């Protein structure tokens, strides 16, 4: 078991004069956080999402935040000087942390550029991405030698403050993190597999935590053509996942869809074709 | 460069009765740079009051947005999940089939 909390941004690069900056905090796939860019403050997306941080602790990092966001903006527009066949580009940042059980968090800071990896933040250093060549190596010079405090303030941040924060923020949202949501289950017709073929749609949606089971059925004898989707995100924190079945003409009588999952706990739910 | 095209399912909340009350998700994934345009419509018309998750990305660093409005599906009720990138000649229209969704 192991739980992350990821503060992305993404920052788009237009022209010499246009870019814009997005960023949210996650706790593993759940949205914790956004930033209003027009304010430059943090959006507290839950009752929770302040974990057991004070007001002050989130003033400071509201603070750091606009700071990095504008400078590191800055000092890209800067160095990006006149060489406008290099936009529009794109660079992506994820940092956080991972608090596992029975062993020490893990913490990183991972920089890519037009959607390649590019550099790293490991421990003291920024490293290039081998995959990256003459630009990450230039990158991790300059943020080797010039940027020394930044540098200081990021290891503190994703090492010490990120695992904490991470901590209380667990706790201050345990009543959600561990909650069990039941799904529903329904029943259609998909297209046509083939000619003398029937196509069974069992979906399954609402339920929480991921992990699920789902199978056709007839009676209690699991069925051969039984396939399973991507589990697919709905809002409000629950998952989605068909179950399809191809079937013969004149045989989809009698098969049902059989749903296991851990907020059931022995009452799978079961749903007959009633037709075709 | 390079660039990535989206993907783009989708799907119900809950069972698709007309006249009841449900929730239309356009999940869009896998697609590189970040700039795009998602609409859900209804009958060819961007639906106006739709609610988006803010940008993010896998550990491969492409994006993805999931989409979703509340509305009533009718028979005569058409709803579609249309998606322009720059990977993309023609914005892309996914008609939402209700009994199925649109997945890949
Ligand atoms: C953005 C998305 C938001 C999403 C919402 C997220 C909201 C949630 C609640 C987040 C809370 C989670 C948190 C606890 C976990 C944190 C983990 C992760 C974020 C690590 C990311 C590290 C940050 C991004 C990099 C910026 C560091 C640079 C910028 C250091 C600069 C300061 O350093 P400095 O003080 O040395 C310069 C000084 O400048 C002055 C002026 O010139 C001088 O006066 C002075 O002397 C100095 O020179
Ligand atoms: C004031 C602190 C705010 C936080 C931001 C600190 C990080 C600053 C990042 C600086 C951007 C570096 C751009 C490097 C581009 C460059 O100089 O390399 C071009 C190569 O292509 C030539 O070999
Ligand atoms: C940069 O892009 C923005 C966004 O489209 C635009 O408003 C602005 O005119 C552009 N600046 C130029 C081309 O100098
Ligand atoms: C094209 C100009 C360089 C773009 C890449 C810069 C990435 C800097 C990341 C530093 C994180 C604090």
């Amino acid at each position: 078991e192991h739980v992350s909390f990821h503060v992305i941004q993404i920052f788009s690069f237009v022209n010499q004069s246009w870019a814009r900056g997005q960023g949210s905090g996650w706790l593993d796939e759940l949205q914790t956080h956004g930033w209003d860019s027009e304010s430059g403050t943090i959006i507290f997306l839950h009752q929770w999402s302040k974990g057991q941080f004070s007001n002050e602790e989130l003033s400071d990092l509201e603070l750091l935040f606009r700071f990095y966001l504008f400078g590191l903006t800055r000092e890209i527009q800067d160095h990006a000087s006149q060489d406008y066949s290099k936009y529009p580009f794109e660079v992506q940042v994820k940092a956080g942390c991972e608090l596992h059980s029975g062993g020490s968090p893990e913490g990183f800071f991972q920089v890519a550029f037009n959607g390649l990896d590019l550099l790293s933040f490991q421990q003291t250093t920024w490293v290039p991405s081998p995959g990256c060549g003459s630009l990450a190596q230039s990158v991790c010079h300059l943020l080797n030698h010039q940027y020394e405090g930044v540098t200081e303030t990021v290891y503190n941040l994703i090492r010490s403050t990120c695992p904490r924060f991470l901590l209380g923020l667990l706790d201050a949202g345990k009543m959600y993190v561990h909650r069990q949501v039941r799904p529903e289950a329904w029943l259609s017709s998909g297209p046509s597999p083939g000619p003398g073929r029937l196509q069974l749609v069992c979906h399954v949606s609402g339920f929480y935590p991921k992990p699920v089971w789902v199978m056709w059925m007839r009676g209690e004898q699991e069925q051969q053509g039984t396939q399973l989707g991507d589990i697919l995100p709905n809002a409000n924190g629950t998952w989605y996942l068909r179950a399809t079945l191809d079937v013969a003409d004149g045989e989809a009588a009698g098969l049902s869809c059989r749903v296991k999952h851990s907020s059931l706990e022995g009452q799978d739910i079961i749903l007959y074709w009633r037709g075709s | 460069a390079i660039q990535r095209t989206p993907k783009i399912q989708v799907y119900s909340r809950h069972p698709a009765e007309n006249g009841k009350s449900n929730f239309l998700n356009c999940y869009v994934s896998g697609f590189h740079p970040s700039d795009i345009e998602v609409d859900l419509l209804k009958n060819g018309e961007r639906i106006e009051k739709v609610e988006h998750s803010d940008l993010s990305f896998s550990k491969d660093w492409s994006f993805y947005l999931l989409y979703y409005t509340e509305f009533t599906p009718t028979e005569k009720d058409e709803y579609a999940c249309r998606v322009n990138h720059v990977t993309l000649s023609q914005p892309k229209i996914v008609k939402w089939d209700r009994d199925m969704g649109s997945l890949v």
